[PDB]
RNA sequence: GUUUUAUCCGGUAAAGCGAAUGAUUAGAGGUCUUGGGGCCGAAACGAUCUCAACCUAUUCUCAAACUUUAAAUGGGUAAGAAGCCCGGCUCGCUGGCGUGGAGCCGGGCGUGGAAUGCGAGUGCCUAGUGGGCCACUUUUGGUAAGCAGAACUGGCGCUGCGGGAUGAACCGAACGCCGGGUUAAGGCGCCCGAUGCCGACGCUCAUCAGACCCCAGAAAAGGUGUUGGUUGAUAUAGACAGCAGGACGGUGGCCAUGGAAGUCGGAAUCCGCUAAGGAGUGUGUAACAACUCACCUGCCGAAUCAACUAGCCCUGAAAAUGGAU
RNA sequence: CCUCCCGUGGAGCAGAAGGGCAAAAGCUCGCUUGAUCUUGAUUUUCAGUACGAAUACAGACCGUGAAAGCGGGGCCUCACGA
RNA sequence: CAUAGCGACGUCGCUUUUUGAUCCUUCGAUGUCGGCUCUUCCUAUCAUUGUGAAGCAGAAUUCACCAAGCGUUGGAUUGUU
RNA sequence: GUCUACGGCCAUACCACCCUGAACGCGCCCGAUCUCGUCUGAUCUCGGAAGCUAAGCAGGGUCGGGCCUGGUUAGUACUUGGAUGGGAGACCGCCUGGGAAUACCGGGUGCUGUAGGCUU
């Protein structure tokens, strides 16, 4: 009962979040955004590969769910269930509406046509810009081709054009891979979970002397 | 379909700036407004009495009448294809002096001083301010340094 | 930016002096342009991209044509450029054979238009360099590195097809 | 490096017609006295005039005339605004009776005041009726785009002299 | 219906959420509790293992009816003679005061106090109209609409002319009747004025080629067609491709079993022979067996391979009278 | 219920929402009736017509406070009729 | 055993033989359903001609290509389509 | 060099903790007959001057938080005007001018008016 995605491909309206004004929104198709070994430490998965949209368009929650499932299945098949971590970087926050018409052989049956045409919430989509990351996969450095293939397969679930880019950052952090090692060595970075905490050279000296100890 | 309320659309216009709520500083009350001087109408929202209408916020007028707490201002308002000089009573919280007028009177006084001084000392001097002239000819020394060669950088996708 | 037969311009500019630096640095670029007006415009475009300069905030202290120092010698030119395609930006290294640097760059503009439908506003020429014949990488350029080069002109098409327009003899293409 | 003085005189030629003109462009063209296509006017260059030229940039081609261009324009197409009438400058008395109080009494004085922007440039320039130039012989490149992108609009630095030679 | 110089006004675009208000992803570190509980703790959970909630520092993603910050464009005012500066007078207002404020009366100051352009001010009477529509851009509803509704400017209506074959709105340009010259937009094989240039450089072969704003038809996805380009790899210590061999022992490795012996499945990837061999990329045998691959070697004697990328072309690509760069 | 500490308002101000507000505009007390009698001017819609609402004054008579002052209804934006 | 034959989650199209949406033409009128009769056209091919593929042994069947030359019927019920 | 009374701007002034404070002062402090308020002389009001700088207060400190001001972000995002520019579109590039904001990295941590004291 869902319309084709070509009817909601473009970012034509203003953002329409589920709020205290827009009520009765059905739940989004995608509820899980992180898959694989999410508890893996930062140094475990040094390689990061992003999938980046080249179009300013709307991606539906069902499309995000399908792409996530496809990428997960290929990554589990190739690199094993604990050899990767995936993060979907798009959340379907924009509600798309439908002005429902009666699909019967009658316009006299209170169809009203375009009168009071403001629609009911049909679904949720995510707005993506040119250069915005849709999915990210971090894994071992030797699984680069597997990451590229998984993202290539996931591309087929989306309307527009997407590029696969192997980032220079270390894992899901915002720091370059070449500088990551010596930054951790000189304790500008402290690992925790899947991320690193940047430790600037300002603040109380008690925080400095709990380090170097 | 728009309402005709007196304060429709003034949600941010009459709101206070960030971290500037509370007591109105008293120099605003201590300002002196004579008849004929030029004031800017702003319209702070802490004081709800004597508030100007939203169409006069940001406008500038001339004081014609002074009362205990407010002033009477002749301010131009454009209505369709005509401009008419409205007279509004505005409490002194919502107005301030016009530095454009202040600078102009300073310039007039300084020009009169220059006229008197130059008539005393004979030599003619320029008083009409000119627009920015074209740049005159000048020499640019290299100081024995070759100017740096610039080239466009190669493209790479960053993020 | 349109074209013609391009010319090389050495364009030197700087910022206007301000009460932060009395002697701002001078910057020099090589601009391949139809004329000096376009050369100055492209100089401002490029220095605005690279440094934080504007035409209004700065001035151009020199703009002079760079004559080729050996226009009587055939030489190999490598050109590093970048351009915007219909779906992205790419860096290219191309090679040409010519007498003049400006002629080589004009060849590059025509060739980019022919092979990639790239208009001159999409193309950023970032380096032009004369290269040795042993450092060339394009076979279409390397095949002319023969001290005993020899080829005929096989099928010479008649170009004077309307003088005469009507004749008794059919043209010959072998010469 | 010797940086020459920024030019203080410009020649402005209106290159687009009078159909479908936005009100601001229309007003600035009227203030420049370019109410017809292929009308030319000398403009004293400063911040205000340059910003006006930027406003009417798509509708004009302007540049820095040289002494020869000023001579050709004044001698071949020079008309005075005498008693609100367009009178051909066939005699020096016509210039002297209108501008002699400013010291301008001949074609040469008028040309000097126009070329070297003098004290009475405003009076000397407003005395001249705007030049009614012919169509550019040999055609234009593209009137709808800027000069630096292969067209004709905007500021061409000193190619305005070539344009003038083909224009009158 | 303009700029410049001063001077205010604003909360859109953008940006932000390790800043408030809402929405929201995932880990990490802590220690209290009507969190579950927890395997040997009832015995003082003798203990401390996990999951909760909570807190802390981080982390992903957002807002027309959120916001610290915050443009461009924009709106107001000022740029003098009705001004400036000296004196003096009046007041029932104000008041320590010869105070303040306002008004009035004389006098002196012209470098006419930015640019540019233009001649202004003012009154009476007054018709027609009060169905609009279109285009760039901004924009609301709608799947969309040659749909419905707004903002700005221009146009059509009210308007002919050159070009778009044709066309209310596109592009150029607006019009008295003519001669000459030159252009715009657009064109110059023939219709049809003009390339009947010894035009320049390339790309492309279509058994549905392609051919110019609006505009009058197409997408995802493909191609070992061809042309450029990026990154990487192999190679006289002999690449690549062909032709010819070895492709093992433990081990017909363990848990799966009714055969699964390398290949119906779950884990791990050992060693040595070395020229290499995966205790296996596939075919298959009920199962054996017999083949193939990746791995090496022999013949061969000079360059080769792979993955991407984007130009033209091709596939994708089906409608009704016979037909439309 | 009583006590201490933190508490930029995350409460309250009749109601919808927005703005505003801390020895406040909130809460509790005390005294009161400026929610009174009048003339004009002005703002908002606007045709610069009316109504409604509102702002600044001026003249009385008062309330409150030690006083400066504040008050002619409700903190402001609605709550109405030739 | 993914792809002989199918195709979930997604996603890109085409068509105007459905029904909608709109209200541009027609209200000084374009005769409004179905059937009968008759001609022509389309192909997204049911059959027939020539082929390719199969989980095509034969027979039957299924998928696909060139392809609209030729054919696609007699009746009960219902005004019916 | 500071303080007190009244302030102007209203964090460069706030917040947390620590150290120092000479002399005036400001305070803490003592008491409830009168004035005046309380459940309570705690607060308020009143009358004082034994003690104390413990606190307020002032100055300083903290690789302090905040705040203020710079750099970077970045001529990036966005944007006025233009084209018979590209692209099926979505959108993008160029010309002509204007031009931000986080994160990150620096610096600073009240100035001052009137009146009156103290400080050899
Ligand atoms: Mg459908
Ligand atoms: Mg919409
Ligand atoms: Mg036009
Ligand atoms: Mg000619
Ligand atoms: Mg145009
Ligand atoms: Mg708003
Ligand atoms: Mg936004
Ligand atoms: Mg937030
Ligand atoms: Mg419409
Ligand atoms: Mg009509
Ligand atoms: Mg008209
Ligand atoms: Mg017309
Ligand atoms: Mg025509
Ligand atoms: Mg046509
Ligand atoms: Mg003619
Ligand atoms: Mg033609
Ligand atoms: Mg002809
Ligand atoms: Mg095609
Ligand atoms: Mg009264
Ligand atoms: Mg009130
Ligand atoms: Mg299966
Ligand atoms: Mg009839
Ligand atoms: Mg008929
Ligand atoms: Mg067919
Ligand atoms: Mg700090
Ligand atoms: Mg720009």
């Amino acid at each position: 009962g869902r319309r084709p995605a070509r009817c909601y491909r473009y970012c034509k309206n203003k953002p329409y979040p589920k709020s205290r004004f827009c009520r009765g929104v059905p739940d989004a198709k995608i509820r899980i955004f992180d898959l694989g070994r999410k508890k893996a430490k930062v140094d475990e998965f040094p390689l990061g590969g992003h999938m980046v949209s080249d179009e300013y368009e709307q991606l539906s929650s069902e499309a995000l769910e399908a792409a996530r499932i496809c990428a997960n299945k290929y990554m589990v098949k190739s690199c094993g269930r604990d050899g990767f971590h995936m993060r979907v970087r798009l959340h379907p926050f924009h509600v798309i509406r439908i002005n429902k018409m009666l699909s019967c052989a009658g316009a006299d049956r209170l169809q009203t046509g375009m009168r009071g045409a403001f629609g009911k919430p049909q679904g949720t989509v995510a707005r993506v810009h040119i250069g915005q990351v849709i999915m990210s996969i971090r894994t071992k450095l030797q699984n680069e081709e597997h990451v590229i293939e998984a993202l290539r397969r996931a591309k087929f679930k989306f309307p527009g054009r997407q590029k696969i880019h192997i980032s220079k950052k270390w894992g899901f952090t915002k720091f370059n891979a070449d500088e990551f090692e010596d930054m951790v060595a000189k304790k500008c970075l402290i690992p925790d979970g899947c991320g690193v905490k940047y430790v600037p050279s300002h603040g109380p000296l008690d925080k400095w002397r709990v380090l170097h100890s | 379909t728009n309402t005709k309320g007196k304060r429709r659309g003034t949600r941010y216009m009459f709101s206070r700036p960030f971290r500037k709520h509370g007591v109105v500083p008293l120099a605003t009350y201590m300002r002196i407004y004579k008849k004929g001087d030029i004031v800017d109408i702003k319209g702070m929202g802490t004081v709800q009495k004597g508030m100007p209408h939203k169409c006069y916020h940001g406008k500038t007028g001339r004081v014609y009448n002074v009362t205990q707490h407010a002033v009477g201002i002749v301010v131009n308002k454009q209505v369709k294809g005509k401009i008419l000089a409205k007279r509004i009573n505005v409490r002194i919280e919502h107005i301030k002096h016009s530095k454009s007028r202040d600078s102009f009177l300073k310039r007039v006084k300084e020009n009169d001083q220059k006229k008197k001084e130059a008539k005393e000392k004979g030599t003619w001097v320029q008083l009409k301010r000119q627009p920015a002239p074209p740049r005159e000819a000048h020499f640019v020394r290299t100081n024995g340094k070759e100017p740096e060669l610039l080239e466009p950088i190669p493209y790479e996708f960053m993020a | 930016k349109a074209s013609g037969t391009l010319r090389e311009y050495k364009v030197v500019g700087r910022c206007l002096p301000t009460p932060k630096c009395h002697t701002p640095p001078l910057y020099r670029m090589r601009i391949f342009a139809p004329n000096h007006v376009v050369a100055k415009s492209r100089f401002w475009y490029f220095v605005s991209q690279l440094k934080k300069m504007k035409k209004s905030s700065g001035e151009i202290v020199y703009c002079g044509q760079v004559f080729e120092k050996s226009p009587l010698r055939v030489k190999n030119f490598g050109i590093w450029l970048r351009y915007d395609s219909r779906s992205g930006t790419h860096n290219m290294y191309r090679e040409y054979r010519d007498l003049t640097t400006a002629g080589a760059v004009t060849q590059c503009y025509r060739d980019m238009g022919a092979r990639h439908r790239a208009r001159a506003h999409s193309i950023q020429i970032m380096k032009v360099e004369e290269i040795a014949a042993s450092k060339c990488r394009r076979p279409a350029v390397k095949q002319f590195h023969d001290s005993k080069i020899k080829f005929p002109l096989p099928h010479r098409v008649l170009r004077r097809q309307h003088k005469p327009r009507f004749t008794t003899k059919r043209p010959n293409t072998f010469f | 490096f010797y940086v020459p003085a920024e030019p203080k005189l410009a020649f402005v030629i209106r290159i687009r017609g009078i159909n479908g003109v936005s009100p601001k462009v229309r007003k600035v063209l009227q203030l420049l006295r370019l109410r017809q296509i292929f009308n030319g006017t000398f403009v004293k260059l400063n911040k205000a005039s340059i910003n006006m030229l930027r406003i009417v940039e798509p509708y004009i081609a302007w540049g820095y005339p040289n002494l020869k261009s000023v001579n050709e324009l004044i001698y071949k197409r020079g008309y005075g605004k005498i008693n609100k009438k367009r009178i051909a400058l066939t005699d020096n008395a016509l210039i002297a009776r209108s501008l002699g109080k400013y010291g301008i009494i001949c074609m040469e004085d008028l040309i000097h005041e126009i070329y070297t922007v003098g004290k009475r440039f405003k009076e000397a320039n407003n005395f001249l009726w705007p030049f009614k130039l012919s169509s550019p012989r040999g055609g234009m490149k593209k009137k709808t785009t800027h000069f630096v992108e292969g067209g004709d609009a905007g500021n061409r630095e000193d190619q305005i002299n070539r344009l003038i030679r083909r224009m009158n």
